[PDB]
């Protein structure tokens, strides 16, 4: 069963453990011309595809690290596949690509002015080169999270062994619900998808972040995972739901039982309903 | 090099074709996406359309002017790829650029001439 789902997610069974950071141990992928990144990101959109993701029209979603070596952009591809055709795609990378988004921005995330709040959130940001909490593009998302993210709004932020920081995983504690997702195309890596689903702007997990990347670890040590990408063999319903969540504006003193409660089920976003202005500063 | 190459002339359409047409390499890392192969088959698409005969690809990465980072050369400065899907006859994968080079859809089926109207 396993080898035919996406990846898989970190269960609360690990979440609540409570041991030392260790070394990631993982004992353990073909592609059809297609790149491999193009099956990565289809079992992340496959994933997100099972959570409560807010779907509004004109949806704001954002790709940070989206360039390859290759000067090309598989995974922003995947995600026009994925999204509704009237969502807008920005990306993002240090390095020069091309790409399908709606508007693609060069260099340093931290040189992405956002000016209205977004919806969606991916990063793949990695950067090549004792493993303490890491600063670098961290710093710049974790503020994202604070003040450009719909309330609603998910995030799914690409973290390994190496790659990671405390104040990151402490944010998952202001989402309706977080895991961190491991594909199963890219299941012999360290690497696993921080996620985030709707943006509560408020503490309803009390999280250790470094008790919590131990936590990881001790579950990517403890959980066989096959490379496999039978989850693409049927993609029938691929596509994101065309959910048609509304999207509200409220003050901080509005926002009561019920709208907490549908923002936790995915069924509204609170930001403004202008229009989008991302540019480079 | 055979990016750098169409920045040395005024037609970049002809010199990439010259080029492939005399044995070069054709450009490679075209964005092949996965799909069920039950679309409709037009030649360009928002969500990807490919048939049982067909691959689709990111629109950009097939685009001549987008890969190779020079102007487009339609009347206005729109790429017709760009953001989307283009199908590609699936014996045709070997070069998707140059196939796109090489052909035009319907003006009023959308379909590739030849592989459609
Ligand atoms: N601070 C930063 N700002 C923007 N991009 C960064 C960054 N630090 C690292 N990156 C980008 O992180 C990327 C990791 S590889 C990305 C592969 C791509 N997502 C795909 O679809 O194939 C590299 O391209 C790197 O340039
Ligand atoms: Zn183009
Ligand atoms: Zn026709």
């Amino acid at each position: 069963s396993a080898d035919w789902k996406p990846g898989h997610a970190m269960p609360s069974l690990f979440k609540v453990q409570n041991v030392n950071l260790e070394r990631c141990e993982l004992a353990n992928i073909p592609m059809p011309g297609v790149h491999m990144n193009i099956a990565k990101y289809m079992q992340l959109c496959q994933y997100l595809n099972t959570c409560t993701l807010a779907v509004p029209a004109n949806m704001r979603v954002i790709h940070f690290g989206a360039g390859s070596d290759k000067g090309i952009a598989p995974g922003t591809s995947v995600l026009r596949q994925w999204l509704p055709t009237d969502a807008i795609i920005i990306d993002n990378d240090l390095n020069e690509f091309v790409s399908d988004a709606d508007i693609t921005l060069f260099g340093d995330c931290v040189t992405v002015r956002v000016g209205q709040q977004v919806d969606l959130v991916i990063s793949d940001m990695y950067d090549p080169t004792s493993n303490e909490s890491k600063a670098l593009f961290f710093t710049y998302l974790c503020n994202l999270i604070n003040n450009n993210l719909a309330l609603g709004g998910s995030v799914a932020i690409k973290i390994t062994e190496h790659s990671w920081s405390v104040e990151l995983y402490e944010l998952m504690g202001k989402f309706a619900w977080w895991t961190v997702f491991c594909t199963n195309a890219n299941a012999s890596s360290s690497e696993g998808f921080l996620l985030g689903i709707n943006y509560l702007g408020t503490i309803k997990e009390n999280i250790d972040g470094g008790a919590m990347h131990a936590n990881y670890i001790f579950w990517r040590n403890s959980t066989p995972m096959n490379l496999s990408t039978y989850s693409l063999f049927d993609l029938s319903k691929f596509q994101l739901k065309l959910k048609g969540t509304p999207v509200l504006q409220l003050k901080e003193s509005q926002i009561n039982e019920l709208v907490i409660s549908l923002l936790s089920q995915g069924k509204l976003l609170i930001r403004d309903n202008d229009t989008l202005s991302v540019s480079t500063d | 090099s055979v990016l750098s190459l169409v920045n040395f002339t005024v037609d970049p359409q002809k010199a990439y074709l010259d080029f492939v047409n005399a044995g070069g390499a054709p450009l490679t890392n075209c964005v092949k996406m996965l799909t069920p192969k039950t679309g409709t088959g037009i030649a360009i698409s928002v969500k990807p359309e490919s048939t049982a005969d067909q691959e689709t690809y990111g629109g950009a990465s097939v685009c001549l002017y987008c890969r190779a980072h020079i102007e487009h050369p339609d009347v206005s400065g729109v790429c017709k790829y760009k953001g989307k899907f283009v199908q590609i006859p699936a014996q045709c994968v070997r070069d998707p650029v140059g196939f796109c080079l090489s052909n035009t859809p319907c003006n009023v089926c959308q379909y590739w001439i030849g592989y459609g109207c």
